[PDB]
């Protein structure tokens, strides 16, 4: 019957709550921006591989398309 | 043979160096732990540049730690190379900062100087031949500009006869979070002017601006910022540590860099930077490198020098590139805006290509500059001293440590100097 | 290291007192008994709580403060409480008589014969510790207790200790509530006092922090543990850079020598943002740009100082949790637009920033939210003269007609001291005035 | 080598630009990927023409993309060749046009004009040499007008030495929806007259009629007319990348193609144009096709020039032909309507034969026109605007924009200069 003024102890939002109290919530996740960044970037762990990936990528595609130079290619 | 000491100082530069150094590290592959693991004859011969040899195959950093606050210095001491650092070098003492420049400089500082200077000439003892140093800290910082002022002062006359790099950041100019800063700024600078030779300027708003611009990131940590400046730092030091036709010495560099004396305050600029499809988007070719490491918005030290003009410029290229490339990149760029330079010099660009590329990126290089762009740092911290020195505010510390309104009117008289200096040449 | 010294004068300070520790034992999780679990976090007393409590080789954190009053009513009542094993017996200083809200009487009948013995606990804490960077005094202008016998230790621990901080929390009276006419005695002789020997003063009024309870806590009748949990909070909150890091880490030396313009006048106010009601922040978002616009919102401070009608000096905040500083210093760069946020020209930059990783926790049977991004904002502003032209118009009517002075000089005081405070409050107003025209 | 970078404006051009690269892509054999599919020597040749190279094999358009809505630019991302394009590329605006030309003309454009002139000098030294660029928009567009003609303006002095290919729809003569339409055409053309070298006009009531003529489907997608003009568009630019002794550049066209400096107005020109059944009932010929190519119901442009003559006409033949076929088609159509013809000028044929066929036909060809059918068209937009001028409906809006009659004044001057220009000429 307290309803009028349910102060007694604290006031009551049970019925609203549909869920818990346990934890804090947080709104949104910042490490999900991480796990999606790689913060070395401008040095990616790709050492000679990749110079072969891009030395194989197609000169002569290059070279028909603006005449592609490499280590002194005629 | 020619090696450096790397001092690391105020507690931005605390944070600075824990990345520069793990940043070597990596570069040169050596293990947290420190067991160095052989793969690179060429870093394998010149590590030594820089760090020294313990037993082991360890390689000790030539670096000496000062601070004044232990958790800072226990921070980076339990990081993931706190270990590759000695407890040797890590030097403090019992007091707290306050953010006050001059208890560093005048209190703090007296019973820390003595032992710095041991650690330093051990390390001086230690090591044969230097061609410098370089320092880590910030103008604005309260205790790093406290003691990098008297540092600086001490290390002139023992050895007047090698570098004095500089690596400092320059605050936020919206706000400086540090309310008497400009105070400490300006206090800072005027012992910073005849004491060096070399200074490198650093904001924090442009690198924000960066992670904007083309990081496209959002939500950034401080340290998302170190390994940036600390790639540009690694970059200009990879020309001594590697081969190449490419001259090395900073004293090739700071003659081809300095005009005259007073010229001191010099700007990073850094090359390819990327966004999240442009890594499969871009065709990596010398013009739109020098495209884009001659951009507005890739400067990343003050502002845009679009108000004034360019007094030298110094740019190293780090790859697999051509002694001709350069040269056109510096004929089309000298032909793109020829009125833009000084008519005081032509031919002012000073070119270095470093043939050996970082360790997952090949095509890259590193700019620094000497423009007319520092007039408004400067003129933005006169009025912040002279309206906080119409009236005296926040005086009553300095002169309970012992200050006075003295120091501060030849402190500004010589920037005064400086400013019709700097415009006396251009304008 | 990185510690300090709290101390508690007047029972009004000390149920607030119990609370915080009541709150400090949570986060690091100590049982009422006295020790952790299990888990190793006892040794040479090197932990969490060598900033905060003593946990020596006996495994017992001892509180680095001291309990004072002049009654021991409510003192022993927490002597018999749960967590009075903790408490050293003797730090929880008992008196045998009553101030009788007089300030003389504190500072001069029953003070003199205690001092020493509170000087001796002092000392006894001095040297084994080792950083003692400042004390934190928890005290009330009008205090029955808290008043007088503050003034005269105060005045101790300053003359023998002038080289360390100290830091002052006092309720401030409540503007159009008076619980005491013999406040406007106490309190007045209190500020002439502490004018030349406080460092820093932070003030309080219970009257919004209720207000504040009703309008977003949605508490109409709250209670002393709501209000001390709250406060509790606040000074929790700025503690905890003590306890814990973040992106930068700032200590109780750069806010004073940051916050106070010049001497005499350090009296800023304190601000906490995300005050709302759990089952509001349920369904609603929170994030730095609101929270800034609430904290600087007129009516979420807890004076009744208008801001419009004064100016803005210095300001800082604090944030605890997880923040950016693009978001941060993009908020905060707008505030700068902002025209009704009238500075003082004086000052470019106003602005000290704390971050703290941590996020603010809840307390067991709590009323508060469930918070992640938390500030307390610290700020000083010219819009405070108006308290104490309150109280001299209050005053010089008081004194015009000599109230109750018959029982102040019947126990030995004379009526220039009341005259000195007069001018020296006169002395303040048109400091702040003039530092109010620029 | 010449090369063209594209520009597209205004939400149409949104459509237009999209189904314009698509077929482009497609012709050329591009996977949606991007990773070229190796199977025409000649195509594999001359895609540098339009396109640059980046790493995987991949051409990037060189194509500038602007809005304000972001909406748009997520559907045509979203889209089937949106991946192909650049988020580099992709500026607009934080606002909305309100299908306003003043506010894009004045208000909005003023802070983004900068970025877009930074973004196309940055792929204009990108590339070496340029013929020049095309521009799609609308004279009827909210902020294809406002973008448009700001753009153009400024394009012209950094530039003044290449082509201003303008490719604008003319909204339908019967309807208008956009009520303040007959207003943004009339502000804009003034500026465009003044700008442009070479315009397109396209209308799409034609192209609702020509779909009911031989398209003969009911209900179709506007895709499907953008599919319409951008194989119209790529028609005229296959002469460009293809051999074949037909002479390709605009400018062996334009000025076969243009007697007075102020003759900017063309209307296009197609090729078999086919229904259900006359795919197996066409024998495609040279006497069938070019009887359709000069086919009063086969225009899609404005409306009939027979109401007028014929000033000067431009054919271009794609596929495997001949000189003699065309030669006496030429006589053919020449002694068929002679008189029709201007006695200003004889033999004002234009004849171009790309012997490469099309990717979906053999025989093809394009038309673009010049003759005297341009005259009702602005006396129709005339007289609404000296309607709408006589009790200045819908003013308050500009007028607060900051925006006079007198603006109008002259501009209606301008085209009634271009009215009795062209009524001089023929009549
Ligand atoms: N390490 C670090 N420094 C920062 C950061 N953001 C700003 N800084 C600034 O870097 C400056 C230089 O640091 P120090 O010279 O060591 O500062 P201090 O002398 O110890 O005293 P303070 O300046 O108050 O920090 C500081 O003044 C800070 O204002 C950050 O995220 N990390
Ligand atoms: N800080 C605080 N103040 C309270 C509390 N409850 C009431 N008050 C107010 O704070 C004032 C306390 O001042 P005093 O009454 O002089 O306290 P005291 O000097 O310790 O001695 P007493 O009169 O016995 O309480 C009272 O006037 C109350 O209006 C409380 O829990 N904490
Ligand atoms: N994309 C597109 N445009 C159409 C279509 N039908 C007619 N248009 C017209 O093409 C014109 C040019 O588009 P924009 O210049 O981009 O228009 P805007 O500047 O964004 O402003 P609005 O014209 O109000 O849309 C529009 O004004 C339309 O009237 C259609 O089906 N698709």
């Amino acid at each position: 019957s307290h309803q009028r003024a349910p102060l007694g102890k604290s006031h009551d939002q049970t019925p609203g709550l549909p869920k818990g109290m346990d934890v804090i919530n947080t709104t949104l996740g910042t490490p999900t921006i991480r796990e999606l960044s790689v913060r070395d970037t401008v040095n990616p762990s790709k050492s000679f591989e990749d110079v072969l990936k891009e030395g194989q990528e197609g000169h002569d595609l290059y070279t028909v398309s603006h005449n592609d130079y490499f280590a002194g290619e005629a | 043979m020619r090696e450096i000491v790397h001092l690391q100082a105020g507690q931005c530069g605390n944070q600075i160096g824990a990345k520069f150094w793990e940043v070597i590290s990596d570069e040169h592959g050596i293990d947290p732990t420190g067991t160095y693991h052989g793969d690179s004859d060429l870093q394998l011969e010149r590590i030594n540049v820089y760090y020294n040899e313990a037993t082991g195959g360890k390689y000790v950093p030539r670096a000496v730690l000062v601070d004044l606050e232990p958790g800072t210095m226990d921070s980076v001491r339990s990081g993931p190379f706190g270990q590759i650092f000695r407890p040797d070098n890590f030097v403090f003492g019992q007091s707290g900062a306050g953010n006050n420049w001059a208890k560093g400089h005048y209190t703090e500082g007296a019973e820390l100087v003595d032992s710095v200077l041991d650690v330093v000439r051990k390390e001086a003892e230690s090591c044969d031949c230097l061609q410098g140093f370089q320092l880590t800290h910030s103008l604005g910082g309260g205790t790093g500009s406290g003691m990098g002022t008297l540092l600086i002062s001490k290390i002139r006359e023992e050895y007047p006869d090698r570098i004095m790099n500089t690596f400092s950041v320059v605050p936020s100019p919206k706000v400086s979070d540090t309310v008497v800063e400009p105070y400490n700024a300006t206090l800072s600078v005027h012992q910073l002017v005849e004491n060096t030779d070399e200074t490198y300027c650093i904001d924090n708003e442009a690198l924000y601006d960066i992670c904007f611009r083309t990081l496209k990131l959002t939500t950034p940590t401080y340290g998302d910022l170190n390994h940036l400046v600390s790639a540009t730092m690694s970059g200009v030091t990879t020309c001594l540590r590697f081969p190449g036709q490419l001259n090395a010495d900073l004293r090739k560099l700071a003659v081809n860099m300095v005009p005259f004396p007073r010229l001191h305050f010099f700007m990073p600029g850094f090359a390819p930077l990327t966004s999240r499809g442009s890594q499969q988007y871009r065709a990596l070719t010398v013009p739109e490198l020098t495209q884009q490491m001659f951009d507005a918005k890739n400067m990343m030290a003050a502002c845009d020098p679009r108000h004034g003009r360019y007094l030298t410029v110094a740019a190293v290229f780090r790859g697999r590139m051509s002694m001709k490339e350069v040269d056109e990149q510096m004929l089309n760029v000298q032909n793109k805006n020829s009125s833009y330079f000084v008519e005081w010099i032509p031919n002012n660009v000073k070119t270095a290509v470093c043939d050996i590329p970082p360790r997952g990126l090949k095509m890259s290089a590193t700019f620094i500059g000497n423009s007319t762009a520092i007039q408004e740092l400067f003129k933005r911290i006169s009025e912040q001293f002279t309206a906080m020195f119409r009236r005296k505010a926040f005086l009553h510390w300095y002169t309970g440590e012992g200050m006075d309104e003295m120091e501060f009117t030849e402190a500004e008289s010589n920037m005064n100097d400086l400013v019709s200096e700097y415009q006396q040449y251009q304008d | 290291m990185r510690e300090c010294i709290s101390i508690h004068v007047g029972q009004a300070g000390v149920q607030i007192g119990n609370a915080c520790w009541e709150l400090y034992c949570l986060e690091h999780g100590i049982q009422p008994d006295g020790q952790m679990p299990s888990d190793k976090t006892i040794g040479g007393g090197d932990d969490s709580f060598n900033t905060f409590f003593s946990e020596t080789g006996a495994g017992k954190h001892v509180p680095r403060a001291v309990f004072v009053d002049l009654e021991p009513t409510v003192v022993d009542e927490v002597r018999t409480g749960t967590y009075r094993q903790l408490f050293h017996p003797e730090q929880l200083i008992t008196g045998k008589e009553d101030a009788a809200n007089n300030y003389a009487r504190g500072h001069y009948t029953i003070g003199k014969e205690i001092v020493d013995l509170v000087l001796d606990r002092i000392r006894k804490l001095a040297d084994l510790c080792t950083g003692l960077q400042g004390f934190l005094i928890f005290h009330s202008f009008g205090g029955g207790t808290g008043s007088g016998f503050a003034s005269l230790l105060m005045e101790r621990l300053s003359v023998d200790y002038g080289k360390k901080s100290k830091l002052e929390f006092a309720i401030y009276p409540a503007p159009q509530v008076s619980t005491a006419v013999v406040e406007p005695y106490n309190s007045i002789l209190t500020t002439h006092t502490t004018l030349e020997h406080s460092d820093c003063a932070f003030m309080v009024d219970n009257e919004a922090i209720y207000d504040i309870c009703r309008r977003n806590l949605d508490i109409e009748r709250p209670t002393y543990t709501n209000l001390n949990r709250l406060i509790g909070q606040i000074v929790s909150s700025i503690t905890a850079s003590l306890r814990f890091d973040g992106a930068l880490n700032v200590d109780l030396t750069e806010f004073q020598t940051n916050l106070v313009p010049y001497p005499r006048i350090h009296f800023p106010l304190a601000t906490y943002a995300p005050v709302i009601s759990a089952e509001k922040a349920y369904h609603e978002q929170l994030s730095v740009a609101e929270i800034t616009n609430a904290c600087f919102e007129p009516a979420n401070q807890m004076v009744k100082c208008d801001p419009r009608h004064g100016k803005y000096m210095a300001c800082c905040m604090l944030y605890r949790g997880d923040v950016v500083p693009k978001d941060v210093n993009a908020a905060i760069a707008t505030i700068k637009t902002k025209r009704t946020i009238q500075f003082v020209d004086w000052c470019p930059t106003g602005f000290k920033v704390g971050i703290n990783y941590q996020p603010p926790t809840v307390v067991p049977g709590g009323d508060l939210a469930k918070v992640q991004r938390a500030v307390c904002m610290l700020s000083n502003t010219t819009a405070i003269a108006e308290a104490w032209a309150r109280l001299d118009h209050k005053f010089d009517l008081m004194y015009a007609k000599r109230a109750f002075v018959h029982w102040y000089v019947g126990e030995g005081m004379e009526e220039g001291e009341f005259s000195e405070a007069r001018e020296d409050l006169a002395a303040l107003e048109k400091d702040y005035e003039e530092v109010g025209v620029d």
